[PDB]
Order: C-alpha cells, then structure tokens, then sequence
C-alpha cells in the first residue's frame, strides 16, 4: 500500500495514520510539521501565533 | 485593491544602454513583522506566458541575468537594467503578493522598445 | 514541467450557462492552488477566483461571486469553472493558471493554459 503499513484494531480502525499539520499563516496553508504513526516531527518551516513571538 | 503605479509607460533605447522602470504602490507592501516587500517583478513577452522575473523587490530569479536590478522598498519600487538586450524587449508589470492586502492587482505596465 | 489544458471554444446563447474544463498535469494536484481570469481580447486579464483542491476552500470575486461556480475532480486532476447566465459582456477569453509558490512564499502565476474564447 501507498499509504504504508495497513492494519486493523479491535475497532477494524486503521493504525499508524500519518498527518499533515498546517498553519493559516496570512490566510495561506503552509506545512509546519509532520506527524508519524507516534511521533510528531516540524518541518523547516516557521509557525506564526496570533500574537507576537514563535515560541 | 492597492493601485499599484508604473512608470514609465513606455520607453525605446539603443542595444547597450541602461534603462530604469519604476513601480509605485499606494499601500506600502512592506510588512514589519519580517520587513519583506511583498512586490514582484515580471516579464512578459508577445504569445507567451508571464515569466516570473524579481520577487521581493530586489531578488532575481535563477534564470534571470545579473543585468536586470530591481530596487525600491515600501511604496516605491524600481526595475533597472544596466545592460539592456534585444531579447529583453517585452511588457514588464509589477504585482503585489500581500496576502492581508487582496485581491492580487497589477500596474499599468511598461513597454521596452529597442 | 506542469501542463494546464483547457476546453474548446463555446458559443453560447446570452442567459445561458457554460462550464468549463480545465486539466493540470506535471504537478501536485492537491497542494496547489488554480486561478480562473477573465481576459476579454485586447484588455488586460480580470481576476475571477481561486481555489484550493486539498481543502476546497473557494473564494470569488465580488463581481462574480454571483456568476461563476468552481469545482474540481481529484480523480482527473482537472479544475472546472462554470459560468452561468452569460450575457454578451462574457465574450472573451478565460484562463486557468497554477500559481507559483516557492519556499512557502508565492511569486506569482508560473503555469498556464492555452486559453478558451467564450462567444
């Protein structure tokens, strides 16, 4: 599969489900992370708060 | 829509000569958070599709030759050539790219003639 | 390299509707974001409306936000415009450009059709 490792629970749900995480960054959709089966990994791209800093 | 200001209209030189088109924005494009200009320089040729030539107001493309110079921060932006080329003969427009400042608009454009 | 095809010539009778085809290729379908422009012949192109294809997200332009509908087919990578109650003012030529995006920052339609002339 594509999509990689297709597995089922107890539920007959999917497992290991990687995801997209993206930012409205001046009404724009820019990538900021990346998201594995368990663990998360941002991208080199830059997050903008509402506010003032990154942090 | 920010009305974005070209001068010249138009203008004709000889093959080696140094020109200077100007773009004028009534909004400054700059935004301060990261003091980027959002303005970009194209140019555009008969029965093509407008190549991208400056982005940011001074940035060439990678296929752009050293002798375009773009300039101008804020409100007021220039495209200079230092050495101007037959090929280079094309209608070239200035557009803004601020996305909290849409719709995108254009200038009115300048003609170059050789 | 990317290439953006549009559909053939219309005649079409005033009040009617027409929609309008246009198939992407060469590039990430689902990631970018596609342009209709209204360029009546001899005057400068007129912003119609974008849309992204990974959210649907759609936005129009006020004064076609009445006349014009978008849509895309993911399956066929092919961006369609449909224009209804078409009155003579709406002869002229309609194009679909990608835009160009690079390090997260847009500079500009980089892709674009061959155009389509709507009589």
């Amino acid at each position: 599969g594509v999509t990689g490792r297709v597995e089922f629970n107890e539920d007959g749900d999917r497992k290991f489900a990687n995801y997209s995480i993206m930012n409205l960054q001046n009404r724009k959709l820019v990538q900021v992370g990346i998201y594995n089966g368990t663990h998360v990994i941002p991208n080199d791209r830059k997050i903008i708060w509402p506010g003032g800093e990154t942090e | 829509d920010i009305v974005m200001t070209q001068s010249p209209s138009s203008l004709a030189v000889t093959a080696g000569e140094k020109v200077t088109m100007r773009c004028k924005s009534s909004q400054s494009l700059l935004w301060s958070v990261n003091q980027n200009n959002y303005l970009s320089w194209y140019q555009q040729k008969q029965g093509q599709p407008p190549k991208l030539l400056i982005y940011g107001a001074s940035i060439r493309e990678s296929w752009v030759p050293d002798r375009f110079t773009g300039s101008g921060s804020g409100t007021d932006f220039t495209l200079t050539i230092s050495n101007v080329h037959a090929e280079d003969l094309a209608v070239y427009y200035c557009q803004h790219n601020h996305g909290s400042f849409l719709p995108y608009t254009f200038g009115g454009g300048t003609k170059l003639e050789i | 390299q990317g290439q953006m095809q549009q559909s053939g010539a219309e005649l079409v009778k005033p009040g009617a509707s027409v929609k309008l085809s246009c198939k992407t290729s060469g590039f990430s379908f689902s990631t970018s974001y596609i342009n209709w422009l209204k360029q009546k012949p001899g005057q400068s192109l007129e912003w119609i409306a974008w849309i992204y294809a990974g959210t649907d997200g759609t936005s129009y332009n006020q004064k076609f936000t009445d006349k014009a509908q978008l849509t895309v087919d993911t399956s066929s990578s092919t961006a369609y415009m449909q224009f209804s109650s078409l009155t003579t003012d709406d002869s002229a030529i309609y194009y679909c450009a990608r835009e160009g995006i690079y390090y997260g920052n847009y500079a500009g339609f980089t892709y674009w059709g061959q155009g389509t002339l709507v009589t």
